[PDB]
């Protein structure tokens, strides 16, 4: 779901469009913009809350030492999903 | 914000860091910002933008340097080169001497300052009027 | 402090005498063998205003290792370790001078 | 054509500025109000070679250089500035 | 102005300038000399080129990095160049030929395509125009080129009321075709002049200058709206022009006078070929026709560059042609020739 | 396993040697430093640099025939700034000798070229690199700076990226010179970590 | 060797090699630097360290990289006394601007000046 | 926290090239020598008395030095500030009406501390910081 700019080129998730007066696009003529498509601000949402039964989690990324370290997260507040400050998971406590 | 959409022509100058400039504080006081980031766009610095002004009218300023102004502040007032240096001050007598022969009179109005409250301590003289932090600042002060 | 070849200065001042007259007797032989496009008369003009470049300062020992340096510059343009693109960067053919007036220096850079 | 300010320099401890030290410390508030629209500025510091700076109209300047005085003619040589 | 075109800088080619300079016709001789003093100041140079890649690879090196942007276009068509100029900041028009082809004649790219450059220019919203024409242009001139020039001259005019059209005299240079005529005319042992070179008067200017000249004008707000003539400083005839230039070639200098007639009909036949021709009729017109005198125009010494003489840099045009008996032979060896007012 | 073990014995026999040094040449040696790492430093004054170096090779108990290596290290604190290291290794010994004289860029230092003909290549080196004059040398010609380098690379006052940096050109067709103007300024990091470091180590007030 | 008398400022210009605006049109700060404010260690501070006027910096037209004008402005230096460092600027004759070493002052500083009887000090918190 | 978290306005709404007035009325980016040509131009024909500026605010002492030469020079004391401070007895004169003449290690060196004009923890607010650190840590009297 990339969006598009007014002038037709599209935007990365860094929000960054480059303007109609910029002479900036005249090496995006005949060459095209890379943009990748999987925004990271999109993709996670996609992934549900992880159901934890403690007041404390720690999550790893997956794959244990290929993943992030061993970060543990407070799961005290009900109303805001603690969040995993390595990756942007959510987490939620079950009861 | 103020003083250039009511103007007739604009004229750039650096700001606070970045400028080699003297300030003098409360105590008089004076000391030098080195510049940190050079001013963005076409902006110089204002005593540049000064001379350059003099030399395209029919006025010789006698400034090439930033030490010949460093100088003609040592010519004009010579607490304003000396950095660090709060100068001892004396003779406030003469001062009271010539003021006590103002006939001036004080009437029934209380006085008061306008940063009263909290809200409006964050924003002043047109930096902290335009920065979006100090408007978060008093967007979270006012609810 | 210790000299180096000169107790005064006016011994100094004839060494860079002889430097001066070594360098106007090499430069057409670097200005002929070196297929150079100039003449001889503002490569001379050039050593002139590069010794007039240093002009200023009157310290024999400052003087006498000016003497080494240009005493190099001639060992390498006696010998042709030097070409023609070394030895005419002095000219500054490509580069243009920076402004010396307020106005220029105004509108070039904050400077 | 006129006086448009005067700029007097002063030091702390130094003998040579104690001529005008006597002037600021008795002769300097009755010039004051006798002309109270002409200000006479007063900037002090340390160590200074101590001046009167009778800046006049269209930028110009006149430097008297004030030192080694006594407590006689401080006021004179002022008043030779605002007269001349 | 947007906040990118803002120049900062000392003035290499890491600077940054906004002169955003659409060079069309760059490919060749004085494109190359301006797109060197355009990058070397720290612009943006698109070059339009028509060629293969392999003669625009020598531009790559002319600026810092992304400050050389290469488009390939044709100049059948506006819709390349309306691609190429809607970035732009000034577009620079250098194009044209010495010779006509079977695809292109002399009015159709001295005319038209600047005429599409100029129209695809103003429907996309340039600020700044300069076409470069001949100092001998005029409507009444015995030159094919030189009608086609002033009639395109015309042209540009009525399209784009605001173009600096630069008219620049003969132009000496390491790769040119002016002095690179007379010294590929040692090669026929005798050199043909019209009247024996006497009743032509040539203004040779010097390349660098001219493309300073090209610098200096997309800047200054004062040349805005003017159409210019850069010359030389010594105004040179051509007997003792050519006298000249196999002086510092040092080879033999036997000149014998044949007339326009049979000039022409000799630069026909020599203009024949299907590749690129030694001479030209239209390239013998050229350089046989008396220039014009200089007055009632701007020039080259009030956008501040001193134009350097015939006298000082042609031993850098020169030493190509030299045999090696008198190579390494300097200038004021040999005797520089005397300029002719009249 | 993780600290280096230490062999005490070396340390003491060369800090007799340096002893040794130090009584016999009293005229030009103005310290010895041992450190902890079994090898001298002998620092002397430079007015008197070949007797030094000429007592250190040919002398049957010194015997460091071997020169090895030859710059300064400068430092812009001190008077003469320029340090200039000279290590030596004896083949028979098996041994190494550090002599440390000082320079400033005015003062020269006589040079070491009839003892080794092995500095007749590290004196043009250090010509180039920080500036010293070295009297008598057969040929002080510059060798690893450009021809027509104007600056001595080395010093703490000269930048890390220089003034000239070349560029080709079509208007000449020569590789010119231009003043260096970045593509990406060098980033300056601040390594120094503002706590203190080693104790042993410590400057007094 | 005989030593030479002569008594001059000094300058290192011709074999230093630098070009001539950056000795005229530059000036250089002499300073012990301040103390990192999240920092609580002094050991930055021993050093009284040399910088130059900062110059412009751009950005790159392609990617927007700092590009600098200067060479000189990467540089810092490090000294231990002010006056050697004085010394090094006037032989390198660049302008100078020195600011003095500010030290902590003692303050006298107690615990048990933190729950007084009668003085304002006893903090509401522990 | 005023000026910590104001150094985000130096990226904010920021003058950048020199602005003119255009002929419909609006103000339009224009370069310096076209801009300090029309402040010239405007300049050498309104003299004497009748050209003033008011500065004031985030303003160097040298940009004041520059202003007051070349306001002198058309011989004008017309140079007034943003903030009034009196100058009907002992204004400009005499430094020791517009100083704090007690140094601001000497605010630790006091016993009673007046202040009638403002509040300083919304005013200089580091001056607050100074009179609570001599108001605990020493007896001290504020009214
Ligand atoms: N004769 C002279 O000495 C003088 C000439 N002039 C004129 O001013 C200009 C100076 O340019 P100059 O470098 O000398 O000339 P060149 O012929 O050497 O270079 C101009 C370039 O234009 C390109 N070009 C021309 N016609 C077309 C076309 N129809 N389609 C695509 N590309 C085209 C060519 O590219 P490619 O062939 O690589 O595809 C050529 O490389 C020319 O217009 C010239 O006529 C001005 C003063 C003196
Ligand atoms: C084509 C190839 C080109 C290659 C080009 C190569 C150019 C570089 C050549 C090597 C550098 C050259 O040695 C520089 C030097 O000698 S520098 C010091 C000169 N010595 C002094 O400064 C001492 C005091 N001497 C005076 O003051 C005199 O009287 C003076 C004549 C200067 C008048 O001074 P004043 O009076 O104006
Ligand atoms: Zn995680």
């Amino acid at each position: 779901g990339v969006q598009v700019s007014p002038s037709g080129e599209k935007i990365t998730h860094t929000g960054q469009v480059y303007d109609e007066k910029d002479y900036r696009r005249v090496r995006f003529v005949d060459r095209q913009k890379e943009v990748n498509e999987n925004f990271a601000i999109d993709l996670i949402a996609q992934q549900p809350v992880n159901e934890v039964e403690h007041r404390i989690i720690a999550c790893d990324g997956g794959g244990g030492a290929l993943g992030h370290p061993k970060v543990y997260i407070n799961l005290d507040k009900e109303t805001k999903t603690g969040t995993c400050g390595y990756c942007g998971l959510q987490f939620k406590q079950h009861h | 914000d103020v003083g250039a959409p009511m103007a007739d022509v604009i004229l750039p100058g650096a700001a606070y860091t970045e400028k080699s400039a003297t300030y003098v504080n409360t105590e008089g006081r004076a000391q030098q910002t080195k510049v940190a980031v050079t001013p963005p766009g076409l902006a110089r610095e204002d005593w540049k933008i000064i001379r350059a002004l003099s030399e395209i009218a029919g006025i010789t300023l006698p400034y090439d340097t930033l030490d010949q102004v460093r100088n003609r502040l040592e010519e004009v007032s010579p607490n304003l080169v000396r950095y660090d240096d709060i100068e001892e001050t004396n003779y406030f007598q003469q001062a009271s001497e010539l003021a006590k022969l103002v006939n001036q009179e004080v009437l029934a109005d209380p006085l008061v300052p306008p940063q009263l409250t909290i809200k409006d301590f964050y924003m002043t003289d047109s930096i902290s009027r335009a920065s979006q932090t100090m408007a978060k600042c008093v967007k979270a002060v006012t609810e | 402090v210790k000299p180096i070849f000169s107790r005064d200065l006016n011994e100094a001042k004839r060494r860079v005498r002889e430097l001066y007259r070594a360098w106007y007797r090499e430069v057409p032989n670097t200005v002929h063998l070196m297929q150079l496009d100039i003449t001889v008369k503002q490569g001379r003009d050039k050593v002139r205003e590069m010794f007039m470049k240093n002009a200023h300062v009157t310290d024999p020992r400052v003087v006498d290792l000016l003497v080494i340096k240009g005493k190099m510059e001639l060992q390498e343009t006696i010998k042709v370790w030097k070409q023609r693109t070394h030895v005419m960067r002095f000219f500054h053919e490509t580069e243009t001078p920076r402004p010396k007036d307020f106005l220029s220096k105004f509108y070039m850079g904050h400077d | 054509l006129g006086l448009r300010e005067i700029r007097v320099h002063l030091c702390q401890r130094s003998p040579g500025s104690q001529g005008v030290r006597d002037f600021i410390v008795q002769r300097y508030v009755e010039l004051k109000k006798a002309h109270p629209n002409l200000p006479i500025l007063i900037r002090e510091c340390s160590e200074v070679q101590p001046k009167l700076w009778a800046r006049y109209a269209f930028g110009q300047e006149k430097t008297v250089s004030l030192n080694n005085l006594s407590a006689d003619e401080v006021t004179r040589a002022m008043q030779n500035v605002l007269s001349g | 102005l947007h906040h990118a075109v803002i120049p900062h800088g000392k003035g290499g080619r890491s600077s940054v300038s906004g002169v955003v300079a659409t060079v069309f016709g760059a490919t060749g001789f004085l494109g190359r000399y301006v797109v060197n003093h355009l990058g070397r100041m720290g612009s943006q140079v698109i070059i339009p080129y028509r060629c293969d890649v392999y003669d625009i690879m020598h531009l790559r090196l002319m600026g810092d990095l992304g400050q050389l942007t290469f488009l390939e276009w044709d100049a059948r068509d506006k819709d390349s160049i309306r691609k190429a100029v809607q970035h732009s900041n000034v577009v620079i028009n250098l194009i044209g030929r010495e010779w006509e082809t079977r695809n292109f004649d002399f009015e159709d790219v001295f005319v038209n395509i600047p005429r599409a450059i100029a129209q695809a220019s103003k429907e996309a919203g340039v600020e700044r125009f300069i076409h470069v024409s001949h100092l001998n242009a005029s409507m009444k001139s015995s030159s094919k080129s030189l009608r086609s020039k002033a009639v395109g001259e015309k042209e540009v005019r009525s399209v784009f009321p605001e173009a600096i059209i630069i008219r620049p005299s003969d132009i000496f240079g390491r790769e040119d075709r002016f002095l690179n005529h007379f010294a590929n005319y040692r090669w026929f042992l005798a050199v043909p002049l019209v009247s024996l070179g006497f009743k032509t008067v040539k203004q040779p200017v010097y390349v660098a200058d001219v493309s300073k000249g090209i610098v200096n004008a997309t800047k200054d707000p004062d040349a805005v709206g003017k159409t210019f003539a850069f010359t030389g400083p010594n105004r040179y005839l051509l007997f003792h022009l050519v006298k000249y230039i196999f002086g510092m070639t040092h080879r033999t200098f036997i000149p014998y006078p044949l007339p326009l007639f049979v000039y022409s009909w000799i630069g026909k036949l020599f203009g024949l070929s299907p590749f690129e021709p030694w001479t030209t009729k239209d390239k013998v017109e050229r350089i046989h026709i008396s220039d014009v005198m200089p007055t009632d125009l701007p020039g080259l010494e009030d956008l501040g560059v001193q134009p350097t003489p015939l006298e000082l840099k042609s031993i850098e045009v020169l030493r190509r042609h030299r045999t090696y008996r008198w190579l390494s032979s300097e200038i004021e060896e040999t005797k520089p020739a005397k300029t002719v007012n009249y | 396993p993780t600290v280096r073990p230490r062999s005490d014995v070396t340390h003491k026999q060369l800090s007799a040697f340096g002893e040794y040094v130090a009584e016999i040449l009293p005229k030009y040696v103005q310290q010895v430093q041992v450190s902890c790492l079994d090898e001298l430093e002998i620092c002397i004054h430079p007015d008197g640099v070949i007797p030094t170096l000429t007592f250190l090779r040919d002398h049957t108990n010194a015997q460091f025939k071997s020169l090895a290596d030859l710059t300064a290290v400068d430092v812009p604190t001190r008077q003469n700034r320029f340090e200039i290291v000279y290590n030596l290794l004896s083949l028979r010994f098996n041994s190494r000798i550090r002599v440390k004289t000082y320079a400033d860029e005015l003062t020269p230092i006589d040079s070491i070229v009839s003892v080794h003909i092995a500095a007749n290549w590290y004196e043009r080196e250090v010509w180039d690199m920080f500036g010293v004059f070295f009297f008598n040398h057969p040929d002080l010609r510059r060798i690893l700076t450009d021809y027509g380098f104007e600056g001595h690379p080395f010093r703490k006052d000269f930048p890390l990226t220089g003034y000239v940096e070349l560029r080709y050109d079509d208007e000449v067709k020569r590789v010119v010179a231009e003043p260096v103007e970045l593509a990406q300024e060098f980033r300056k990091f601040d390594l120094n970590s503002p706590w203190e470091a080693f104790p042993a180590y410590r400057q007094p007030p | 060797t005989q030593l030479i008398t002569v008594d001059e400022k000094l300058d290192i210009t011709t074999l230093t090699g630098v070009p001539e605006e950056h000795i005229k049109t530059r000036k250089v700060r002499i300073f012990v630097p301040a103390r990192n404010n999240m920092q609580s260690g002094v050991n930055n501070t021993k050093k009284w360290k040399m910088e130059f006027d900062t110059r412009e910096r751009w950005e790159n037209p392609l990617m927007g990289w700092a590009s600098t004008a200067d060479p000189l402005s990467n540089m810092v230096l490090t000294f231990s006394a002010k006056e050697d460092a004085i010394a090094f600027a006037e032989k390198n004759g660049w302008s100078y601007d020195v600011e003095e070493k500010k030290v902590p002052k003692p303050k006298s500083k107690s615990y048990g000046a933190n729950f007084s009887w009668n003085k304002r000090t006893r903090v509401s918190t522990k | 926290d005023k000026t910590r978290f104001a150094y985000d306005g130096l990226k904010r709404q920021r003058l950048t090239e020199p602005m003119v007035r255009n002929e419909k009325g609006l103000l339009t980016y224009t370069s310096w020598e076209d801009a300090l040509s029309r402040v010239a131009g405007m300049l050498q024909n309104f003299e004497g008395n009748a050209v003033a500026a008011i500065a004031g605010g985030l303003v160097d002492a040298e940009a004041l030095v520059a202003l007051k030469d070349l306001l002198n020079k058309v011989d004008s004391d017309n140079l007034c500030t943003e903030e009034i401070f009196p100058t009907e007895g002992a204004g400009t004169d005499l430094r020791s009406n517009y100083l704090l003449n007690t140094t601001i290690a000497g605010v630790e060196e006091a016993d009673v501390v007046l202040l009638v004009g403002t509040n300083p923890r919304f005013e200089a607010p580091l001056f607050n910081a100074r009179i609570r650190k001599s108001w605990l840590h020493n007896d001290l009297k504020v009214a």
